């Protein structure tokens, strides 16, 4: 388990700065939820293992919460539509005379696609990806321990 | 007796090349006999590349 407070989070995100637009217990229990999506489990042997897999935590935090603030604002004319508005990376806009067309991520993945709509959730992918490399290895015994090598080496 | 050690100094003493029998290996050339400390090429020698080859192709 791994205990969430406050003032990381709301120095971390300058945006979620006023408890009145973004409650404590909203924070908490946004936290709550991500537990389930990483396991806040701190061993030593993991790859998110400390203040790695805290940032991943604050960063889904901030994942939710812009999701959720997303749909409370809305807005169609004054409230929120019926159906919500669908989340996604915005690969193309156009408002007035400017246009922008940006690179679609290579989300190849439910996960990575909802990943991609928010830019924390691009942060915390950005950060699985690159802690995400080479693998592990479950079962075997040191087999190779008990058989004679060059230079004596493990006889 | 040219190249054949006459005399062996084992424990301080010089023992004469007589009084004792060597036995000795192959018998290097002179120009190399005293690289051997004038004995013979050792079996040793012949052998501990190729043992070492053949145990650990066995590994």
């Amino acid at each position: 388990m791994v205990i969430f407070d406050e003032h990381k989070f709301r120095t971390l995100f300058p945006e979620f700065a006023d408890p009145a637009a973004y409650p404590d217990v909203r924070l908490q229990m946004y936290f709550d939820i991500a537990c389930e999506f990483i396991s806040d489990r701190d061993s030593p042997y993991r790859i998110l293992n400390g203040k790695a897999l805290e940032a991943c935590l604050y960063l889904l935090t901030a994942h939710l919460l812009s999701l959720s603030t997303m749909q409370v604002q809305g807005a169609a004319g004054g409230g929120v539509t019926a159906g919500g508005t669908q989340g996604g990376f915005i690969t193309s806009a156009t408002v007035g005379e400017v246009s922008v067309a940006k690179l679609a991520p290579p989300a190849k993945n439910g996960w990575q696609w909802w990943l991609s709509g928010t830019p924390y959730g691009q942060e915390l992918w950005a950060l699985l990806s690159v802690k995400a490399v080479g693998g592990f290895y479950i079962g075997g015994l040191p087999e190779r321990r008990g058989f004679r090598k060059v230079g004596g080496t493990f006889w | 007796h040219f190249y054949e050690p006459d005399f062996w100094i084992i424990s301080g003493k010089k023992y004469h090349r007589s009084h004792l029998v060597v036995v000795r290996g192959p018998q290097p050339p002179d120009i190399l006999k005293p690289t051997y400390i004038f004995g013979g090429i050792p079996l040793t020698q012949r052998i501990y590349e190729r043992v070492y080859a053949a145990e650990r192709t066995a590994n």
